[PDB]
């Protein structure tokens, strides 16, 4: 997924808490998205 | 009727027809008839020969490379039923390499008790598809017919049909034997008991054909048994059954057994009496009595040894196995080799299975139709004295459908010596071979490469362990999956999950298309899970998972899987309404037609349609409608990734129109519309209405109503005012309700006895000049007619204005 | 300048780390400040960085709450050099709340880049800023979604932007507006003073702005001068860190040597590198699982480690890999499902194997199934320095390739018993190396047949027809059956009949691309009993040429009344090397319908111009044959044309003005022997009209009659723009208006001009203009006559 | 030369021809014709022995 | 692909040998160059 619609993916997987190069260009790896969660945000 | 004539024990005819006269005076044959290998024969030679006597053949009929023959009908016009007790390579009737054979001609054959028909490589035969083997046999699928004249070429099977025709696959076709003979069909109620010409049922015990309906005495064949012409279902004493078709008095079997014993024939059998049956030899658990030919049961455990020639036998067809029927001890080895394509397990377990012990080895090579060796019912021990080369006792190779080895829930086994061998068994499981290894007791006799670790069951599903879907989340096009992490005893053995899925419109789904996703095993919490992608909304899908392990042969870890799981996505905004058309069938009635959206995206609740009325063009009120051209119309990072990597850096890795609700309707009628006027209409399919109604894009369309008639015509009289200079200013109320609007008024004014002139009063001419004016008119009677041209067209000319100036 | 080096850094989640910027003057980097949510205005009126002057790379702000004016925090920030442009931009400030004004009165210029301002509901005072005075380029700005859009030049209500004189284009204007030094930029403490320059136009050097960097000081990031000592120190600092390994070249501390250049251990200079010599990559072990793992391998050429590849499944790896040329350690392939061959490693010719796989192995292969080939060992060269080879469970690699392995690598004695297994390799690989000879071929422009020598296994029944493989061959070389886990259009053949003379199998193709190169081979098909297949060499055949296609896009322009310039594009199907184009042109007669239409009346407008089953079926047939045979027999006890050569354009001269011309264009790929020329391409083009063609040439002759009737005779412009539809006449009498008349072609014909009757007494005039296809010409001279 | 079924019969009735083929009684020994002429090439004598009278 | 269009192929396969008409083995069935070999008679 590319810019903007990967925001939906991060909304889903991250829940209540490099980018685009990984999903628009590379394969969206899921587990990569999980550790991206900004718990201390 | 009875069976006049002899019984003609089975024979063969070779190298000339002069031997055929052996069939002179017999109507039945004990055994098999082989006509084959005719070279110096021609059709005129065959035309003389005939045998109306023959009725039923015991074992089989075989024709192989008989020259000069074209149609068998003149030879065997009365063969009715083929018993087929002892087949010829699992085939009851073989028609092979018939040159010149144009047509079969067996219009009296009815049933074949057990067997199949194989006709091939003749390149001279047609009238093939015009016959129905279903009414002839019981197992049609076992038939094998290829390489004829009928198939590759198009030999016309011209035959009357006059004769019955019936469906075979999806269409009717005549069922004809010859150009003058056709298959005898009759109601299925008397399925095999026979049926006369008028359709009346034959006797219950009867079979095929009969002269007197429902009369055992006057039949030609009966399915049960034969005795003294009037055959009976089960004859009483002192008649013992024989060759499963006729029973004889004890004296007959007695004298024939004596004829076999005194004349030491290498083929004759010392017949015995057992359960009132003069069979060639009664099985294990019985002993021949010299006094009376009954074989009394033995007072001991002596099995019937079944010694093998050259210590080895090959089982490839039914006739190969039937030699071993009743045998229970084999002083040799066994090589199952069934080059098939159709199942044979039935007759194999019927004839085999009674075997218990194998002196030599066993080997199952190249078999294809075998699904499980369970048909070896009572096999218990494999002594393996005749050890196969490579010091092997049990063997296997290239068995494409070998599913199950044995039912280990209840079946014992024992292997004395020798080691195993398994290779190229794509439908097996290492679980099954390991279970056999444990049961066998040869567990310490296993060595490397005796059991291939990959070819055994390439594509099966026997991981024997279950997985649980820990969490599920649904959405439009994203489905989040999560399951319990799996960990074999050594985590290095686990190598990754495979998630298989496929869209499932229904509930009938198999196991084992089927799109795959690879999942990296997690690092030892942390449920592996996976997130879905690319879904179509409101659609059901079947999903399951699978584990992958290493060879793991020393242990018994086989991975796991999940059960087949159904789950469907959600509904969303539907697609555009389809086929939007609008036709005004009346001046105020418009029909609107549309089709459901190509993507309903859920159960379409309704359609939402709005409409309104446009306004006429302003320029249409200030146009000169009598100048030239007066024709009035009738109706790659770039900017896109700029913000993307902006979000990347920011986020950073962490260390009112009239309307209604049209329900269940694709056609609308709209009334109360201004005649000949355009209207704007839109429509939106709606798959969700009550909960915050969700509708698709508007279905834009526009349509103008049918014009009226009086609207164009001028309403109101014509008034004139004449000045002193003979100038006539003309008044007439316009049709204030025209078809849309009026662009001009044509004024046709004439003199008395003179020509008629046309003048244009456009909208600006009528309004700005406040009517119209005529200048330069000489005195005399006049006649002025006015016609209004509206958007639709022209009106009616007014009455002629009679006046003098 | 009193301050710190100040490398670029970022601040998020709070304003605490912002205090670190207290002791800084000039930023050698970029500032990216964002994630300010618990931020209120009152907490930002007490902080300021007057010492901060210049930002080297760029500035980004995002999600800013509380801030309303940056004049406080950044009062004395002067110039953003934009040494590292943020995607051709130097300033991106996005999604602010409460931020109403700019406040950066001390910004005068930006060396390079532009600005991006978007989604700012509060920002105002945008109409009082001159971007042209500040930034030399104003076409790249993008300022949308602000408060101003939802003249005095002033930053804030109390700060003016100030306008330098046009003479001070880049020197800067001082308090009196006097131009500053050439090296001065934006502003200066004293006019025409390099020492007093507020900003350095080209380079900075110890408080003095200079144009260049004298040696040994090299141009550091095109903004300052740094000697070899500090540049090498930064090089070493990156050397022992995670990076921009600095190297000196052309008196510039570039973060890497460019193409064809290499840094030397003696000196950071980028000496001209030898040929490609791209790089060396380091690890000692790395595995590749899929495309992603091999992504960073791009550009890796010499590997100072070992490679263990396991691809759980093609051309994607061919893109990722294939740039590898040597491996220091041992190579292993393990359980790569989606691997068919090793053709990707084009340049692998020597391996050192100093590190040895367990068991002292140099090349390890285990549990790989779909492997079919390794390389073109006929031409590919491979060397092994030392080690051992392991081949096990490789079912689809027949032993001929394994034999060629050591004979090419020179490891004949390096391998030991059981190093290469016999029964676990090439089980499905059924290479039988029986050669098929092609009888002959012959080619037509559209089609081609194919016949080859016969072949029969020992049991002639065992042969089950031939497979024929073909596709297009761009160049003279191509692989065989590689594809993926594969294009190669295939067609089956039935076996030929036994002639017990000998027929040939043969086959004719069906459809193809004319004048193209095809690669074809034929493979046998026989059921295993042993395996007695066969295969043929990859044969390249060239389909003969034919007539080409039509040249594309014929366009014609009337650059002159006689010159027509033609252009087109090469035909879609060249079908041979195009010898030339054939061009024909012919004058198109104008529409004669004008000659009978009286255009003087209404209508004055004038236009101007899957397989196991059948194998088993054969086996079934054969085994029944054998059973029958065994049981039966028992032994005893023309147009003006042009040959346009190597040109896609043309020009045609000698053409009349405003004249249509039909143009016919073919392409001929053949020149001397009856040129193959395609069908025509047709286009009509009209030259531009002459300006004087429609103007009437000839004085007007008039004949006054007794009853005041005038007979007007005038000479038409015999060479008009095509023709003259009508003549417009403006005749005026003394004391009267200019009455108008229209003389049609028929009117000029039968009346010999005009015949006007009933003329009022007085002096008339006669002005006549011709209306040709181009338009009205010139009015005639007024003929004054007193009637 | 090696020959197998189909053409094997055509090879017969020419080398043997005329008179028929010997056939007494079944009396399957895994050596009949296929593993002697189709599996492995055979001479004329191995075929001549399959004639009836000589 | 049968009568009318294939005549060129008929000249193609055999050249200067000549054939006799019949085609319904190729616009319903298939051409395999065997029947193309046969129909063109010497």
């Amino acid at each position: 997924l590319c810019g903007g619609e990967l925001v939906d993916t991060l909304q889903f997987v991250c829940g209540d808490r490099g980018i685009v190069e990984e999903c628009c260009f590379r394969s969206c790896d899921l587990a990569l998205l999980e550790t991206y969660c900004a718990t201390p945000a | 009727h009875l069976y006049p004539g002899e019984v003609c024990p089975g024979m063969d005819i070779r190298n000339n027809l002069t031997r055929l006269h052996e069939l002179e005076n017999c109507s039945v044959i004990e055994g098999h008839l082989q006509i084959l290998l005719m070279f110096k024969t021609r059709p005129e030679d065959f035309r003389d020969l005939s045998f109306p006597k023959l009725i039923m053949i015991t074992d089989y009929l075989l024709l192989f490379r008989v020259y000069g023959l074209e149609s068998l009908k003149d030879l065997f016009p009365n063969l009715t039923v083929i018993r087929g007790s002892r087949l010829f390579f699992n085939y009851a009737l073989v028609i092979f390499e018939m040159v010149h054979l144009k047509e079969l001609g067996l219009y009296n054959l009815m049933n074949i008790t057990r067997g199949s028909v194989r006709i091939e490589k003749n390149n001279e035969l047609c009238y093939l598809a015009t016959i129905d083997w279903s009414r002839i046999l019981d197992s049609v699928e076992d038939n094998y017919i290829v390489l004829n004249k009928d198939d590759n070429e198009e030999c016309g099977d011209i035959c009357p049909g006059n004769c019955p025709a019936t469906v075979i696959n999806g269409q009717f076709v005549e069922r004809c034997w010859t150009h003058s003979h056709c298959q005898k069909v009759c109601p299925t109620i008397c399925k095999s008991h026979g049926c006369t010409a008028e359709g009346l049922c034959c006797h219950s015990e009867c079979l095929g054909n009969c002269s007197q309906p429902d009369d055992p005495t006057k039949c030609v064949a009966c399915r049960n048994f034969y005795l003294d012409g009037r055959c009976v279902e089960t004859c009483p004493p002192p008649y013992y059954h024989f060759q499963d078709w006729r029973c004889v008095n004890f004296s007959f079997c007695q004298d024939l057994h004596h004829k076999c014993k005194n004349s030491r024939r290498q083929g004759c059998h010392q017949y015995v009496i057992h359960n009132n049956k003069c069979i060639p030899e009664c099985p294990s658990g019985y002993t021949m009595n010299s006094s009376n030919l009954l074989c009394t049961p033995c007072l001991g455990p002596c099995p019937k040894v079944c010694h093998l020639l050259e210590g080895e036998k090959t089982i490839d067809s039914v006739t190969s196995a039937q030699e071993l029927r009743g045998c229970t001890v084999i002083n040799g080895s066994l090589i199952i080799n069934i080059r098939g394509g159709n199942n044979l397990a039935a007759e194999l377990e019927a004839n085999l299975g009674l075997i218990e012990e194998i002196s030599g080895y066993l080997k199952i090579r190249r078999s294809y139709a075998l699904v499980s060796l369970s048909f070896f019912r009572k096999l218990r021990l494999i002594r393996g004295e005749t050890l196969e080369i490579g010091n092997y006792s049990f063997y296997a190779l290239d068995n494409q459908n070998l599913r199950q080895l044995w039912d280990w829930s209840k079946h014992n086994l024992t292997i004395t010596q020798g080691k195993l061998f398994f290779h190229y068994n794509p439908k097996l499981c290492l679980s099954e071979i390991h279970k056999m290894e444990e049961v066998s007791g040869t567990k310490g006799r296993q060595e490397r490469n005796d059991i291939a670790l990959k070819t055994n069951g390439d594509q099966a599903s026997c991981e024997n362990e279950l997985l649980k879907f820990s969490y599920i989340r649904t959405s439009f096009d994203k489905i989040l999956l999560r399951w319990e992490p799996y960990w074999p005893p050594d985590f290095r053995d686990l190598l990754g999950f495979m998630l298989f899925y496929k869209e499932a419109p229904y509930q009938n789904v198999t196991e084992f298309s089927w799109t795959v996703v690879d999942i990296d095993p997690p690092l030892r919490q942390n449920h592996p899970g996976w997130l879905m992608r690319g879904l179509k909304p409101w659609t059901q899908y079947a999903i399951f998972v699978k584990t992958l392990v290493t060879f793991s042969d020393e242990r018994r870890t086989y991975g796991a899987k999940s059960d087949i799981i159904y789950v469907q996505t959600d509904a969303t905004n539907p697609s555009v309404p389809l086929d939007p058309i609008s036709v005004s069938n009346s001046s105020s009635q418009i029909i609107l037609k549309w089709k459901p959206p190509s993507d309903p995206n859920g159960n379409i609740t309704h359609y939402l349609v709005f409409w309104e009325r446009q306004a006429e063009d302003s320029e249409l009120f200030e146009l000169d409608y009598c100048l030239k051209g007066l024709k009035l119309p009738s109706r790659s990072s770039f900017r896109k990734t700029f913000e993307d990597y902006l979000h990347n850096v920011v986020f950073v890795p962490r260390k009112h129109r009239p309307f209604e609700k049209v329900v269940n309707k694709e056609s609308l009628v709209i009334s109360g519309l201004r005649h000949f006027t355009g209207y704007r209409i839109e429509l939106q399919a709606c798959n969700q209405d009550t909960p915050e109604e969700r509708c698709s894009v508007a279905a834009y369309v526009s349509a103008r109503t049918m014009p009226e008639a009086k609207a164009d015509d001028i309403v109101g009289p014509v008034t004139h005012e004449i000045f002193e200079n003979n100038v006539v200013h003309l008044m007439w109320q316009e049709p204030k309700e025209p078809n849309g609007l009026i662009v001009l008024y044509e004024v046709s004014y004439r003199r008395y006895g003179d020509e008629e002139l046309h003048l244009c009063v456009s909208r600006k001419h009528f309004a700005l000049e406040r009517g119209c004016r005529l200048r330069g008119l000489s005195p005399g009677n006049y006649s002025v007619r006015i016609r209004a041209t509206s958007l639709a067209g022209n009106g009616s000319w007014t009455e002629p204005t009679y006046f003098y100036v």
